[PDB]
């Protein structure tokens, strides 16, 4: 909206408050929009005995289709945009901007790949808050959409060469921050729990749960398939709660041909680490924690008192 | 509260032809709809859910139709083992308030059959204990539609008679019936002539079974 | 230097409290900084450890401060240092897995031995005291043996394990027949 | 598929509480959900409430919320049913019954309303009488008709054959009615032919459990 002239201002996409305010923002909007049959929410405060919240309501079938949120200054306060293309998200930015809302933001709750969210100008980014810090996730901008096409007949299909052309673009910005001379591998999920362990999203109203193991399953930069990559998928109806703790229970499908479309804009990894003095870094899909899909568009604002 | 209704109340088939029984509900329950069978002394068997569909182990010749609020159990052929009681369920609602018809019981048609009529009078071992009880048996009779009044001294009776009906005969399609006036022994020493009266299709003229009591 | 003795079988629940009653990042490693388990928002992550298939939390205790390390089926392998790293802060405890077995699962006789050895870690120097039902006792490191048992030794031995101050206690039932002169 | 084994008979004064249970065997016990489902003598079938066993979450029919509580205990994979404040309509014989429900265990969950399992069910008199056996009078006689009155008994059931189970033929058992008195009554007849009596002796056997009682009659011919 107004370019600055001759201002530097520090960001810290870590530590910004309008990722707190659309948490609790989607947080509501879920409440009202799809609703469980049942919710449950432990309570253990107690000095003892455990008492779960249990809710039983109208569970309605309904659509579900992200709508964009613009995110404008609040009484009192100035957004602040860094207009440097690639912007790591912390530290000082030389070319910064009073506007006056943010773009249009779709609140997309998923694990692993960040969907319909915006891309890169010019290369793949990678943003975390410590690299050296296994334990911290891995925010990956690309710079190319990929298309993932999911049906609720079981299946999500990716374009093989689209997705080995992106893993080759991202192990070599990986490669970039933790080593020229590094191995880069690529591997399933851990394990833990079932929306963290698989990509999980929604479609048409429901939950998918999709083995992403074919994704992640390659190692680069290492010696001198099908057309399609397809991962199969399950909807489900018990779902742990993004929310909060706790677990809410869905009803089955009604419509028998729950397709979607979506563009793969980003992924959410960790590194296994620890001490391997073995020339080679491990990356994983992660996610779960959705300030993170939230901080994937907001890393290059900033709100500040007037 | 969705209730279900059931018509009618009690269907006769003959062997062999075939049975049709009604469901409604009082709202729309959409498909969610099951139909169950349940034979003296015994727990209920699932016959059809979502309207239409078999259970498993039940047989082609049960069908179930319809949604919404109106619903159609049909047995295309009645075999011996058919012959039951049949409830329909709703399971539509949520949270969930489900509920049950009152049942439609299926029983065998044949023709009409008399009943033969047995009049008992008070055991002398009874008699010592204070109490007097007098047994009319009504046996093997169709349809089960009977009639029994009990006068004493022809003065006729109401409040002191139970009566009790057994299951339909499995082998000649029959019921049998008693019904048992209880008196005092010494309200029982104050009259003469104990009478049971027996009106039933079977029958051109009302049956009278009579003892004079001593 | 915190330290937890656990027992090989058992279930132990390592704890792990935050300044304030409420959910937060956190993160369980071992001394090689392995990841074990944590959380990412409201879920429950497992990393690439030897412990992933038996390592847990109890996520009801997570809005009350607590993120504990419940890891069951122990292994003698599983002693190590773990770390929970929350808040900016480490908190740093010592688990040794112990297991004592005697030598047969067979009914001995009177006057035949018995010997128990005791399963440590690499590093471990423990003591070991067991008790006879009849009040015999043994002492020793690893191995503890006694030469002739009496008719009196049946019945449920009760054995500790002393380590870093702290002890833990084994109950081994042992059958010696009776027979008639 | 699961069995479902419930427990035995119960008699309770109005005032107390009953618990009732059904063992499920067979199957993945968390992948079923459990309803209970009553039925007075005489009458339809009732809806008491089902319990959705993995959450271990339960709903209740609205005339019935507040003294009705339904558990399951996964360690044993049983069910069980509590009434509290028990009152003389609550009598009936209460069912437990179940259905698959998907692989619940993954989050498939299709949440079924219908009724596929169903145990044996479980008779609950609850009544003020106290328990006691019946008194059994003879029915004295081209075909005759005798029998035995088996009266004033408490509770149900009462179990009646003939000739220590030699005479089948002819028999006809009713179902008890409840006498004002609290306690139940019923007749036994049997038609044999009439040439029969005076060389064919007829014994009516009575067994009342409840009361550990046992009781033969012969009847005979005036
Ligand atoms: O809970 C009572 C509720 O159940 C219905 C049918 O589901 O009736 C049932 O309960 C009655 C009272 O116990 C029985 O007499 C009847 O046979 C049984 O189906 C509804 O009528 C009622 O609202
Ligand atoms: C802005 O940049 C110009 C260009 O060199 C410079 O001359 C000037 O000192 C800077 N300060 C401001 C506020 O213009
Ligand atoms: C459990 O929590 C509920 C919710 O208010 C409360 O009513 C109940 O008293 C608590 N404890 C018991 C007794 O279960
Ligand atoms: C600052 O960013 C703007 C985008 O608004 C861009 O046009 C410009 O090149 C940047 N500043 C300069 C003078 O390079
Ligand atoms: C982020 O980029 C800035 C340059 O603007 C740099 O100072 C900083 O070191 C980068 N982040 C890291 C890796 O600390
Ligand atoms: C981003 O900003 C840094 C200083 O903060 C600047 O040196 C660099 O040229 C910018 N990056 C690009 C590629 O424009
Ligand atoms: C995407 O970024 C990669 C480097 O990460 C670069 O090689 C490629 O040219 C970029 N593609 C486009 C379309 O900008
Ligand atoms: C980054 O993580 C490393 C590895 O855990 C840790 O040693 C270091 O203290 C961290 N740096 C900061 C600034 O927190
Ligand atoms: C996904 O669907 C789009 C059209 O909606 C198509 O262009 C694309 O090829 C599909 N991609 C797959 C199957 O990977
Ligand atoms: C995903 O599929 C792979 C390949 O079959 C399998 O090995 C893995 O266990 C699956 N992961 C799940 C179930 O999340
Ligand atoms: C991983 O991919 C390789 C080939 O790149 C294949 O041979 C292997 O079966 C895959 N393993 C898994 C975990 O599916
Ligand atoms: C890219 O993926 C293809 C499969 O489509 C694979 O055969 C090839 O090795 C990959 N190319 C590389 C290593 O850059
Ligand atoms: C994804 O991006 C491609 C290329 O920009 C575009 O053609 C397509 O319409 C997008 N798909 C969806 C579902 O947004
Ligand atoms: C991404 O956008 C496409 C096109 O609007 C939509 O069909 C799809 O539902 C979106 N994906 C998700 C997970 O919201």
């Amino acid at each position: 909206e107004v370019v600055l002239v001759n201002v530097t201002e520090n960001f810290n996409m870590w530590k910004n408050d309008m990722v707190e305010q659309m948490h609790e923002d989607i947080i509501s909007l879920w409440d009202q929009s799809l609703k469980p049959c049942v919710k449950l929410t432990p309570l253990c405060v107690g000095a003892g005995s455990c008492n779960t919240s249990v809710i039983t309501q109208a569970c309605p079938k309904v659509s579900f289709e992200p709508i964009p949120i613009h995110y404008c200054a609040p009484a009192g306060f100035a957004i602040l945009k860094c207009n440097n293309k690639t912007f790591n998200g912390t530290g000082p930015c030389t070319n910064v901007s009073t506007v006056q809302c943010t773009h249009g933001i779709r609140p997309v709750v998923s694990s692993q790949l960040l969907l319909n969210g915006s891309l890169a100008e010019e290369e793949v980014v990678i943003r975390s808050v410590n690299f050296t810090d296994n334990a911290k996730t891995i925010i990956v901008q690309l710079n190319t959409s990929v298309e993932i096409n999911c049906t609720g007949a079981g299946h999500c299909n990716i374009a093989r060469a689209k997705w080995n052309n992106t893993l080759k673009q991202i192990a070599s910005k990986l490669r970039e921050q933790f080593g020229n001379n590094k191995t880069i591998i690529f591997k399933q999920s851990s394990g833990g729990d079932p929306e963290i362990v698989t990509h999980w999203f929604n479609c048409g109203g429901e939950f998918f749960y999709c083995n992403s193991t074919q994704l992640f399953n390659s190692t680069w930069f290492n010696s001198t398939g099908s057309d399609t990559i397809t991962l199969p998928c399950r909807i489900k109806q018990i779902i742990n709660m993004w929310q909060k703790v706790g677990k809410a229970m869905y009803a089955p499908p009604i419509s028998g041909q729950i397709r979607c479309s979506s563009n793969i804009t980003g992924l959410l990894l960790t590194r296994d680490g620890g001490n391997s003095n073995n020339e080679s870094e491990i990356f994983r899909p992660g996610g779960g924690d959705m300030r993170d899909n939230w901080r994937s568009e907001l890393y290059k604002y900033k709100v500040v008192k007037i | 509260d969705i209730v279900m209704t059931q018509s009618p109340a009690t269907l006769s088939v003959s062997p062999g032809e075939r049975a049709t029984l009604s469901c409604r509900a009082s709202e729309s329950v959409s498909s969610d709809l099951a139909w169950y069978q349940q034979k003296p002394g015994q727990a209920p068997r699932l016959l059809i859910y979502g309207a239409s569909t078999r259970a498993t182990g039940v047989p082609a010749r049960f069908s179930g139709s319809g949604s919404g609020a109106e619903f159609t159990l049909t047995i295309s052929s009645l075999q011996s083992e058919d012959f039951a009681v049949y409830y329909c369920q709703q399971y539509n609602n949520w949270p969930p308030r489900y509920t049950f018809g009152q049942g439609t019981r299926l029983e065998i048609k044949r023709t009409v059959a008399a009943p033969s009529v047995f009049i008992f009078p008070p055991s002398d071992e009874q008699l010592k204990s204070g109490t007097a009880s007098v047994v009319c048996l009504l046996n093997n009779f169709y349809p089960r539609e009977a009639k029994v009044q009990w006068k004493v001294d022809n003065a006729l009776q109401s409040g002191n008679s139970q009566e009790s009906v057994t299951e339909q005969d499995s082998k000649d399609s029959t019921y049998s019936l008693s019904s048992t006036l209880t008196l005092s022994k010494a309200d029982y020493e104050k009259h003469k002539v104990y009478a049971c009266e027996v009106t039933h299709q079977g029958l051109s003229s009302p049956v009278t079974k009579s003892f004079n009591r001593g | 230097k915190k330290v937890v003795l656990g027992k090989k079988g058992d279930t132990v629940e390592l704890t792990c409290t935050a300044s304030q009653k409420k959910s937060i990042q956190f993160h369980w490693k071992n001394s090689n900084q392995i990841k074990i388990l944590g959380n990412q928002g409201s879920f429950l992550t497992k990393g690439p450890s030897k412990l992933n298939d038996r390592a847990d939390s109890r996520r009801s205790l997570w809005d009350q401060g607590n993120f504990p390390l419940i890891i069951k089926n122990l292994k003698i392998e599983d002693s190590d240092t773990y770390i929970c790293e929350v808040e900016d802060q480490k908190e740093e405890v010592q688990l040794l897995v112990f297991g004592l077995t005697a030598n047969s699962d067979t009914h001995l006789l009177q006057g035949q031995s018995l010997t128990l050895t005791l399963e440590s870690p690499p590093g471990s120097s423990p003591s070991v005291q067991c008790r006879s039902p009849r009040g015999k006792n043994i002492q020793g490191g690893k191995t503890l043996s006694v030469s002739q048992l009496e008719l009196q030794d049946s019945g449920t031995w009760t054995c500790t394990v002393l380590q870093n101050q702290k002890k833990v206690e084994f109950k081994i039932d042992i059958v010696v027949l009776a027979f008639q002169k | 598929e699961v069995q479902l084994v419930e427990s035995g008979a119960e008699v309770k004064k109005p005032g107390s509480s009953v618990k009732v249970s059904c063992k499920a065997s067979g199957d993945t016990f968390i992948r079923y959900s459990f309803t209970w489902v009553r039925q007075a003598p005489g009458q339809g079938l009732e809806w008491m409430g089902r319990i959705i066993t993995i959450l271990d979450v339960a709903h209740y029919a609205p005339h019935l919320q507040g003294r009705v509580t339904i558990t399951a205990d996964k360690s044993t994979s049983t069910v069980y049913l509590e009434l509290r404040n028990l009152r003389s309509d609550d009598t009936a014989v209460y069912f437990c019954a179940g259905v698959y429900e998907g692989e619940a265990d993954e989050g498939e969950y299709d949440n079924n309303g219908f009724l596929k399992h169903w145990g044996q069910g479980t008779l609950v008199t609850v009544s003020s009488a106290s328990t006691k056996g019946p008194s059994v009078f003879p029915l004295a006689p081209g075909t005759a008709a005798l029998g035995c009155l088996v009266k004033d008994y408490f509770p149900e059931p009462v179990t009646v054959s003939w000739n220590s189970g030699a005479l089948t033929s002819g028999v006809h058992t009713f179902p008890a009615v409840l006498q004002s008195s609290g306690l139940y009554s019923l007749s036994s007849v049997v038609t044999v032919p009439s040439s029969s009596l005076g060389t064919q002796t007829y014994i009516c056997n009575v067994n009342h459990k409840p009361s550990n009682t046992k009781v033969d009659k012969k009847v005979e011919p005036k």
